[PDB]
């Protein structure tokens, strides 16, 4: 539990858990490459204790536009749904107010690792963004495809100068 | 593209000190720039993954009778025997590159490792079953030994010399193919000029954890001594030179990666432009698709980058 | 969440995103001297 | 500082050590400046290339036709047509799009009179029966005549080589 | 291309000063980022030839 | 005409012009976008 440690000195703020280094018996506390105080001996019950930094992370708001609704979905970076309606998990962290839907559109609203989300048209949904669409070509070594028609086309292009 | 990195300026300037944060609110918009440099520098990195390889418009896959004329693709085409669906070559070059800490988060990119390879699937297929047609209309498809005689008439070369020659010269792509992987996995600094964004990302990181230990001459680096030992008319003084020193420093981080993100950028412009036209088509253009007398190219995907095969006609 | 964001852009409308607007963050919660020999 | 005013500064501290919250007001302005344009000439950087590509746009996509397979839009450029913006450009790319594609059978070669043909511009297509010489990238099939035909060895060296007749086109005039 | 600068932090920022060099031992990380930043733009000139 | 003004201590350089602007008669100061002075009333006479 996230507590404010004393162990004569080294004040700091953490998670105390078990751990599983081998500290030489002179030793006290042990430090992370970046100089991060990680272990630490107990001096009472020469215990030995890996400290990790409470639970921290950005929080994003997904809105599908104020003038649409005001409904909203969190995603917490880098959290665990573990921690503090719907609650999923992604790679890129916890989502909460939006259901997952398991049909695959294309990308609204990036919310990372490949999930996408979107106003579904009522609730914000969650899903697995799509590439596109197959198309499967048919080869083979006897046969071509020659185009019977043309189309013109007028594409723009905006460059700043 | 880059690593997408942020940065929560309080915990690396304060961290768990309260006093800190009262006091950092005076300086405005500092963080506020910072962090959308920073947001700016993601979404780039995302577009420029985009730009390079989402130019397919279907998903095109290949044919279930794997014969095309001689020619083996077996090491550039996925393998579906393995959890990944990458192809031989490419397992070489994730397996060749190897790859929460006090306010330094990494964003996952948009697009998952599968998808940039299901991506790259779709353009070896489509250059295989439709030629360059794929990329300029309906992707219309021709036989694969009808493809190198468009290109070798591209190249100046009549039609016949591969006809005549068609299984010397499939056996000679075939073998450069296999050199190739045996090149990837002998040279290791190979792929250097992939792993050096990495290693310099990494630096950069490093450097500014490195920065969060020096003093920038005020009695010591760490705040609660400072609050505990003084009083408040010189501490306050004191921890302001803590907070000028890693506002600079946080400052020069982002100034440094913008530039390497103008770098990254011009790189994935480049990429981009081989995939029009070393890819989706047959390049002119002298030395723009590799040594000699360019016949096409093939994409395959890397942690951070994309590699091109060029064949070309020496 | 909305009216945070509202706050941060200095805006009262929010056009459709992901918005980062703020940090989530679980809070925190011998040789005895002998004086026996002279007293 | 005490104060971001000058006047406060100024006024309630005599210069001695008024000095000294000058020189920190006077060194975070600096500060702020440099990095304004700092920014700036990393954006300047980035509008300078995107103002060559531009120029690279307009001699390549509208005083020429581009063979740059996307270059001046998507589609086999036919043409562009520049118009001013507020700070930059917009190309108008007129491209031509095939469609309306059909299938066929092609063979690379035709073996005629014990040698191999094969198209100077085009491909062999086929209806069933009968064979064509057509274009490329259009369906306009014409009869397979030496005219538009090159012979080029025997036929049994092509692998997937049919046999069909080559009209030739001297033959009923002159006999 | 252009020049190849390399520079030497003591010799600027402090000089022949024995004193001010003992003091400024104390930022730390700053020069060896400039002298790897120098020496990056070095071999990038050479690259570039 | 450009004029030093020294408004009870608030010292300041400029054009003084009639103002156009209505203060509630609980304000004495004016802000602009980006807390330009914009805008004063003279702590003797009462004049925008
Ligand atoms: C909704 O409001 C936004 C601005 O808040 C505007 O950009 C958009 O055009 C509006 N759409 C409709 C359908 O009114
Ligand atoms: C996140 O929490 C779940 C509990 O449902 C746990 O199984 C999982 O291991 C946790 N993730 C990590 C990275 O520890
Ligand atoms: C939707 O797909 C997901 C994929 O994880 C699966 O877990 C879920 O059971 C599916 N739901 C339905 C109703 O098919
Ligand atoms: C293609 O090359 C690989 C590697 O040499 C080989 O194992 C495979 O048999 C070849 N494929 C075919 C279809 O012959
Ligand atoms: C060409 O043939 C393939 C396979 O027989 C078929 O899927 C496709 O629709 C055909 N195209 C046309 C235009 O008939
Ligand atoms: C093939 O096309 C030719 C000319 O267009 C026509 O005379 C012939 O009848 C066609 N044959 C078939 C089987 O469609
Ligand atoms: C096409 O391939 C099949 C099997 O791969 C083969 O039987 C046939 O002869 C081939 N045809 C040509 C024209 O190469």
């Amino acid at each position: 539990k996230c507590v404010n440690f004393n162990f004569n000195g080294l004040k700091g703020t953490g998670v105390l858990t078990e751990s599983n280094k081998k500290f030489l018996p002179f030793q006290q506390f042990g430090r992370d490459i970046a100089d991060t105080t990680d272990a630490v001996r107990d001096p009472q019950t020469l215990e030995i204790l890996d400290i990790t930094p409470c639970s921290f992370g950005g929080v994003s708001v997904i809105t599908p536009g104020t003038n649409t609704s005001n409904q909203v979905a969190v995603l917490y970076q880098g959290v665990n749904c573990t921690e503090v309606s719907n609650v999923f998990q992604t790679r890129a962290g916890c989502l909460i107010g939006a259901e997952y839907v398991n049909n695959s559109y294309e990308c609204d609203i990036p919310i990372g690792a490949g999930i996408c989300a979107s106003y579904q048209t009522q609730s914000i949904i969650a899903y697995t963004m799509s590439l596109g669409a197959e198309n499967s070509v048919a080869y083979s070594n006897n046969s071509i495809a020659i185009p019977t028609n043309f189309t013109i086309s007028v594409t723009t292009e905006i460059l700043p100068v | 593209s880059m690593t997408k990195t942020s940065v929560d300026c309080t915990m690396y300037i304060c961290g768990d000190s309260t006093e800190c944060s009262n006091l950092l609110l005076q300086y405005g918009s500092f963080c506020t720039q910072l962090k959308r440099a920073l947001t700016g520098i993601a979404v780039e990195q995302d577009k420029n993954t985009q730009e390079v390889f989402a130019q397919v418009k279907q998903i095109y896959k290949t044919p279930p009778i794997k014969y095309f004329g001689g020619f083996n693709f077996s090491q550039i085409l996925p393998d579906p025997s393995k959890p990944s669906k990458r192809s031989p070559i490419e397992d070489l070059l994730f397996n060749k590159v190897t790859l929460k800490f006090k306010g330094l988060t990494v964003l996952p990119p948009l697009l998952t490792d599968e998808m940039i390879a299901q991506y790259t699937s779709a353009l070896l297929a489509g250059t295989i079953t439709s030629g360059w047609t794929f990329g300029a209309g309906p992707a219309l498809q021709i036989p694969f030994p009808m493809q190198m005689a468009y290109r070798f008439n591209g190249i100046g070369v009549t039609q016949n010399v591969l006809y005549e020659n068609q299984k010397l010269i499939a056996n000679q792509f075939n073998s450069a193919i296999g050199k190739i992987q045996d090149s990837l996995s002998s040279t290791p600094s190979a792929l250097g000029k992939l792993q050096d964004v990495v290693n310099h990302n990494a630096q950069a990181l490093n450097t500014l954890v490195k920065q969060l230990s020096s003093k920038f001459g005020a009695i010591s680096s760490v705040l609660n001594d400072i609050f505990s030992r003084l009083d408040p008319p010189e501490a306050e003084v004191q921890i302001d030179r803590l907070i000028t020193g890693r506002l600079q420093s946080l400052q020069t981080y982002v100034t440094q990666q913008l530039i390497r993100a103008a770098e990254i950028r011009a790189s994935a412009n480049l990429a981009a432009t081989k995939m029009s036209e070393c890819v989706l088509g047959q390049s002119k253009r002298v030395d723009f698709c590799g040594k000699g007398y360019h016949l096409m190219s093939f994409p395959q995907s890397a942690p951070h980058g994309v590699v091109f095969l060029h064949v070309t006609y020496v | 969440p909305l009216s945070e964001t509202k706050c941060t852009l200095k805006s009262f409308t929010v056009e459709k995103g992901i918005y980062q607007t703020s940090n989530f963050r679980v809070q925190p919660t011998t040789n005895l001297c002998p004086f026996d020999e002279v007293f | 500082a005490i104060s971001s005013v000058l006047n406060d500064i100024f006024s309630r501290l005599d210069p001695p050590e008024a000095e000294v919250q000058i020189d920190r007001l006077i060194t975070g302005r600096l500060q702020s400046l440099q990095t304004y344009v700092t920014q700036q000439l990393i954006r300047a950087a980035e509008i300078r290339a995107s103002a060559n590509l531009a120029a690279t746009k307009m001699s390549e996509c509208v005083l020429g036709q581009s063979k740059r397979v996307d270059f001046c839009g998507k589609g086999y450029h036919l043409m562009s047509f520049p118009q001013s913006a507020p700070h930059g450009v917009v190309f108008l790319h007129v491209t031509y799009v095939p469609a309306q594609e059909k299938n066929f059978t092609t063979a690379p070669a035709i073996c005629h009179d014990g040698k191999a043909h094969f198209p100077r511009e085009g491909v062999f297509v086929s209806n069933g029966t009968h064979w064509f010489v057509t274009q490329r990238n259009f369906y306009e099939p014409q009869i397979i005549t030496t005219d538009n035909t090159f012979v080029s060895g025997n036929c049994d060296v092509v692998i997937g080589i049919v046999n069909n007749t080559v009209y030739d086109p001297l033959q009923p005039e002159l006999d």
